[PDB]
């Protein structure tokens, strides 16, 4: 039990830091989303001409 | 005489009328109609632009 256990905590923190990685990679997938959202109501006005939304 | 002004200046006003141009779009032909301004942060929050032909 005891010898189980540490390796049951040690791969609860195999999945945490796990976690992490996939946790702290979304965090640009954030940092890219409120870009596109805030180039896409930049784009979504029609004082810009076409060379300007491409 | 005066037919030569009044010639000149009505010319004139078209001469605007064409020219005149905000980030290369004529403004005051009579083309510039239905374009909406994007003025919020959700999909069409709109004020629309209208302007007669000058």
């Amino acid at each position: 039990q005891v010898r189980g256990l540490n390796k049951a905590s040690d791969n609860a923190q195999d999945g945490v830091s796990l976690i992490q990685v996939a946790e702290g990679a979304l965090s640009e997938t954030h940092s890219i989303l409120q870009r596109m959202n805030e180039l896409a109501t930049q784009a979504a006005n029609d004082t810009n001409t076409t060379s300007d939304r491409t | 005489a005066v037919q030569q002004e009044i010639n000149q200046l009505a010319s004139e006003i078209t001469r605007i009328a064409s020219t005149t141009q905000f980030n290369t779009m004529n403004l005051i032909d009579g083309n510039f109609t239905s374009k909406k301004l994007q003025v919020g942060s959700l999909c069409g929050q709109a004020i629309t632009i209208d302007i007669s032909d000058m």
